[PDB]
């Protein structure tokens, strides 16, 4: 039954073995009875610390927002210039120069259950973000099921949002404000959208967001689901099992976390919500969703920006090797920075 | 002579076994829908052409 020819002739060679190596990792961690191997995964996770040295004109500091629930987020930032010594831990925050200065707040992908702010792939996609775009990344960690489901995920990233909103020394010189854009890929993707709604409704204006394959889904089997299942590296089966393990007990797909478009949720018709940029790859097997959430902000009079990569799987962001990756990086920083 | 782009992201592979470490990870994609976890743990996991290898023997 297993041939897995097909995905390989969308994809070059590492970056198959990549996505493969976790897709198979994951199959292993994910149990039947919606347990997790928890100790393990995070065994096998490739992570790395921060670093306070430049390295390709990027450093890092991870920075403890919240000790009751031990919430920690790595800061990117553009290596300092003119800078004689590298810097010590009373030099980390230093005030941003720039009259403009945009700041990503960052969410990880990993379907709400996987991967972490130091996992190298996010690591390094972040690095990526702040010499492309010439900005600020702040990564954050936030909690995952099926331990910590919703809300969770989503209250750490206002407890982020608000952390970076008031910090003084990421102020733009312009405004005196903080240039905020919220982004994340996979279930990052879903939380930057749910954080970017509750912002709105309090007192902190978020300039944009950017989502990278948005984990979106619902009680209904869409065509892409049934046509793309297990052909390139996703199937139905692991995407129900994160949207139970994320869920509430009893509750089902149209839950307004799943399904931003659900009746349940709350119409975006006449709402202050920020410009968007979604990415949508064509062959992700939630395509469908991904779409239906882009004509959703669409028709409730929202600005969206959709890419829609026709032969792109998931994880095309990982590796610089594809003009999948290419092409959105370009756009990702003309988004930022217009 | 390890890949760059896989290094970064912390795994090692060398170019030219990228093949054969496709090759094992779809061979034990059969396996596992025929059918662990335990032995895993003792593994490096950076090193996929004999974490592969590995895993493979003990199913
Ligand atoms: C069980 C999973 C989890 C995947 C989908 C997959 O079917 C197989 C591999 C995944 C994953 C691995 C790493 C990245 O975090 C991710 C966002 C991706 O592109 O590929 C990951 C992606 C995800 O979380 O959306």
């Amino acid at each position: 039954e297993v041939n897995l020819i097909e995905s390989r002739t969308v994809v070059p060679l590492n970056t198959w073995v990549l996505i493969s190596n976790f897709k198979v990792a994951y199959n292993i961690l994910r149990r039947p009875d919606g347990t997790f191997n928890r100790h393990l995964a995070e065994y096998l996770d490739r992570k790395v610390t921060a670093n306070a040295n430049p390295v390709d004109g990027v450093f890092s500091f991870d920075v403890l927002i919240d000790r009751r629930i031990n919430l920690l987020s790595r800061v990117y930032r553009p290596a300092y210039a003119d800078q004689e010594q590298p810097p010590s831990i009373l030099d980390l925050e230093k005030p941003v120069d720039g009259d403009i200065v945009p700041v990503i707040l960052f969410f990880h992908g990993g379907s709400f259950a996987h991967s972490s702010a130091n996992s190298a792939i996010y690591d390094t996609l972040c690095r990526r973000l702040v010499g492309l775009c010439k900005c600020v990344v702040v990564s954050v960690n936030y909690r995952r099921a099926p331990e910590n489901p919703y809300p969770c995920a989503y209250d750490d990233g206002w407890i982020a949002l608000n952390w970076v909103n008031s910090r003084s020394w990421l102020k733009s010189k312009k405004d005196s404000k903080v240039h905020i854009f919220l982004a994340g890929d996979s279930s990052g993707g879903n939380i930057a959208h749910n954080v970017a709604l509750r912002a709105g409704e309090s007192g902190i204006d978020v300039l944009g967001n950017i989502l990278l394959n948005p984990m979106f889904g619902g009680n209904e089997r869409t065509e892409s689901e049934k046509s793309l299942d297990g052909k390139y590296f996703v199937t139905v089966r692991d995407r129900d099992w994160y949207w139970k393990a994320f869920l509430p007990e009893g509750e089902d797909r149209e839950h307004p976390a799943c399904n931003p478009f659900s009746p349940r949720g709350k119409s975006l018709e006449g709402v202050s919500f920020p410009k968007s940029l979604v990415v949508v790859a064509g062959l992700d097997l939630i395509r469908d969703w991904q779409l239906a959430y882009a004509e959703g902000l669409k028709k409730a009079g929202q600005e969206v920006k959709l890419m829609h990569l026709e032969k792109a799987t998931v994880g095309f962001y990982l590796l610089p090797n594809n003009n999948h990756f290419h092409n959105v990086m370009d756009e990702i920083s003309a988004f930022v920075n217009a | 002579g390890m890949d760059e782009l896989l290094a970064v992201l912390g795994y090692k592979v060398r170019s030219s076994e990228m093949a054969d470490v496709a090759q094992k990870l779809e061979q034990l994609e059969v396996m596992m829908s025929n059918v662990l976890a335990t032995e895993t743990v003792h593994y490096n996991p950076a090193e996929l052409y004999t974490w592969l290898d590995s895993m493979l023997t003990d199913l």
